[PDB]
């Protein structure tokens, strides 16, 4: 998105937690959902472009 | 067959019972023709 | 086995202590016909109502009672947003059909844990004003009468009779012959229920009709000891299936 | 049996199920639905119109309405009030007469009935010659009389609708149809019956009809005494659907 | 057939003596079934 | 003959001057095919939206000069209610969706009578933006050269250009090579044109569209001895052929 048009930015991923996390007695607060993000078996590139060489700096 | 649910036994005759002609010898049709 | 996923339109909802489905008084509740009593085209299901809407119910404290109910009508929730239950596109077709003729398909969750006892009694009951004049509504016995049903009064010219009854009681000892099931605090953390239509008439009035409630009784009061998660929140899942709605005009206004 | 109610379905089972037994031989079948309704019982006592009636005014009535009150029998299983449906079943100004089926509810666990109901009516007066009319669900009473020879003959005494005349001391018993624009009857009603201004529970045309006795002389042989009669109902050919509840028995 | 005891003889018609359906052209189930 | 009634739905719309229907550059402008843009299952074409949608135009009087042109966007005109034209359950569906794709099929009344004179260029007119800022737009210089069009203004770095052209200009000689019939005042008193969808993409956003504009041009002014009828009033139908709906999303707020 150099441009923020809608031919780059295709709105949002949200969580929401529908119902609280139901814990017992002795059991810590606070859990944690760890995230991934991989792509789907019809996912496609085009056009490389030159890199970003900030890595290295 | 009118206001009749009789579907068995006639004991009168159909002469005694009605009032038949004399001789001189569903679909629901329209009232008017256009022609 | 107990997980299960349904899927409806663009909307899929997943349980994994499911008990099976009860289908009411037919194999497949979800066979309909048209209504024979209105000669135009019906507008049948379409992809954008034939779907899931959930709705929030209040919460299951240790202060409610035995046989303290709480009711949803079908529907009128989808008019009046009860529990925040927007109905989309399925109340905006409703809105605009004199006429609608749909069996339902309901999912009530509530989940409790192993330490964590009590039951409610999710039913699916025909023709009651369970919704006409708390968090909870009390079992009294005006309701197990039908004592305090709405009805017409009769004017200056009678003599006030002592109403005693009325048809639309709730024997609350008999609210097992519906179509329910009971969510047991250590069996299932939700139940399913499909109805299908029925009425007086083929099909009835949109913004009338109460051919279906939704009834949440409490058969046995929740308790646990303290540390436990006080007040479980109760939601539903409502899915209209086969809707013939008929009647074409505009949006309802009183 | 190891089971599971919260399943919404549990098995009848026998004695062989979990002990050592048998199945009982099935006896009768007197819980037949097109049986066990067939038979008649006191559904509401009226009295006998004398002279043309004026039927009730609906509610609610104010004061000083000159009406005619207790000689229609509004033909329902569920609670009327004042020859009109009602909803609340109410009983003790004008003392509003009330009719409840006591048979019905009692064994009415369904939400939905249809049946043919065969009325008999049977005069609580000695030698009683009486005369019995009807007009269909959704009908209305024909409230004015003709003048015949000096003498107001009401037009109940006329119509295309039935007019059962007893003999003196006689009964009167006809059987009639599922007239009603309703599919059913609603035991048990949750919605309304207009969009405006309506009742909850209130089901507009659930009846078989209106009757009403009346005496079969003119409006100037009009007694004094209140003559008073009894409608018996039977349901011919009862058909019931969706299974409900039964009212709450009492434990004081 | 509910409480009749009639075998031989129905002098009306079914149309008359009952009240039948239009058209739009034991075993004892249970009411409910999991699915 | 020239008696041809449209029944499109619950709406069928009359005329016994027709002049032939004027499809667009294929045969069948009403076969279409869903787009190849859109990956979820569209909604497609339903009972409640395959209809005529009539508003009223702006009368056409004697002082309205020649090329005095009056311009309907599609779905412009559903959007903003032009002339009283409410969409009904179509501008409904289209609020709720992201992309729509759909030829049109529309007819404009506007009876004259055997005195009168004059003729109006209704024509469907692809990409304009006629509907950016009287009763009727005069032909100016900045219409015919694209002047006025708008434009991103440049800030104040830059030496501000004398515009002198804009490619969504009016050629007001030229605008019978769009789909178009004229409605002369002594041939007919109303026009059919059904035009396929066109767009860059294969399917273009509900919102912003201008794909297609319904334009209607003076090109002999009306006259008449006075006596006659004054100002006759033009009226528009518009029937969507073929829509596909796509992007189910909320009712779109700005």
């Amino acid at each position: 998105a150099i441009t923020n048009s809608v031919y780059s930015a295709d709105g949002w991923f949200s969580l929401h937690k529908l119902t609280k996390i139901t814990l017992p007695p002795d059991c810590p607060q606070s859990p944690c959902i760890l995230f991934f993000a991989s792509a789907g078996e019809d996912y496609t590139l085009r056009l490389p472009v030159d890199c970003n060489p900030s890595y290295v700096f | 067959r009118g206001n009749n649910g009789n579907m068995t036994f006639n004991y009168y005759a159909n002469t005694y019972q009605n009032s038949v002609d004399f001789s001189t010898s569903g679909i629901l049709n329209p009232l008017g023709y256009l022609k | 086995d107990r997980v299960t996923t349904q899927t409806a339109g663009n909307t899929a909802i997943n349980t994994q202590s499911s008990l099976g489905v009860l289908c009411a008084y037919v194999e497949d509740p979800t066979k309909s016909d048209p209504p024979s009593s209105s000669t135009d085209q019906p507008t049948t299901t379409f992809t954008a109502i034939d779907r899931w809407y959930t709705g929030r119910l209040n919460s299951w404290t240790k202060a409610v009672k035995t046989f303290s109910f709480q009711a949803v009508p079908l529907p009128g929730a989808f008019l009046s947003r009860q529990g925040g239950l927007n109905g989309g596109a399925f109340t905006a077709t409703l809105h605009r059909h004199f006429l609608m003729k749909c069996g339902w398909q309901v999912q009530v969750q509530c989940n409790l844990t192993q330490f964590h006892q009590g039951a409610l009694l999710v039913a699916m009951v025909p023709e009651t004003t369970l919704d006409v004049k708390e968090q909870w509504v009390e079992m009294s016995d005006d309701y197990r009468t039908g004592k305090n049903m709405p009805f017409q009064s009769l004017g200056t010219y009678y003599r006030p009779p002592n109403w005693t009854w009325g048809p639309n009681f709730i024997n609350p000892y008999q609210v097992t012959v519906f179509p329910h099931q009971i969510l047991n605090a250590r069996t299932s953390t939700s139940v399913d229920i499909n109805v299908p239509y029925i009425g007086e008439t083929p099909t009835q009035s949109s913004e009338t009709q109460n051919s279906w409630t939704l009834l949440v009784m409490v058969l046995v009061p929740l308790d646990y000891k303290e540390g436990a998660t006080t007040d479980p929140e109760i939601t539903f899942s409502v899915r209209p299936t086969s809707p013939y709605f008929n009647g074409l005009r505009n949006r309802y206004t009183t | 049996s190891t089971d599971n109610a919260e399943t919404g379905v549990i098995e009848a089972g026998n004695t062989d199920t979990d002990f050592s037994g048998e199945l009982a031989a099935p006896g009768s079948n007197h819980t037949n639905v097109k049986f066990l309704f067939d038979r008649s019982r006191l559904l509401n006592v009226i009295k006998v119109l004398e002279k043309d009636a004026v039927f009730p005014r609906p509610f609610p009535t104010a004061t000083g309405t000159q009406q005619d009150d207790g000689y229609f029998c509004l033909l329902t299983p569920r609670p009327t009030v004042a020859s009109r449906p009602a909803t609340r079943f109410g009983l003790y100004g004008v003392l509003a007469n009330t009719s409840l089926d006591f048979n019905f509810y009692s064994l009415a666990c369904f939400t939905y009935f249809r049946s043919d109901l065969e009325v008999t009516v049977v005069s609580l007066e000695p030698d009683l010659e009486f005369a019995v009319g009807w007009f269909p669900s959704g009908s209305e009473y024909q409230a004015s009389s003709f003048v015949y020879d000096q003498l107001h003959v009401p037009y109940h005494f006329t119509g295309r609708t039935p007019r059962a005349f007893a003999s003196k001391g006689g009964k009167v018993s006809f059987v009639l149809p599922w007239n009603s624009v309703s599919s059913v009857l609603p035991v048990r009603w949750g919605g309304a019956s207009k969009l405006s201004s309506a009742t909850r529970g209130l089901p507009a045309h659930a009846d078989w009809g209106t009757i009403y006795a009346f005496i079969p002389r003119p409006n100037e042989k009009k007694s004094t005494a209140v003559k008073h009669v009894a409608v018996y109902i039977r349901y011919k050919n009862a058909r019931a659907w969706c299974p409900s509840m039964l009212p709450f028995r009492s434990y004081k």
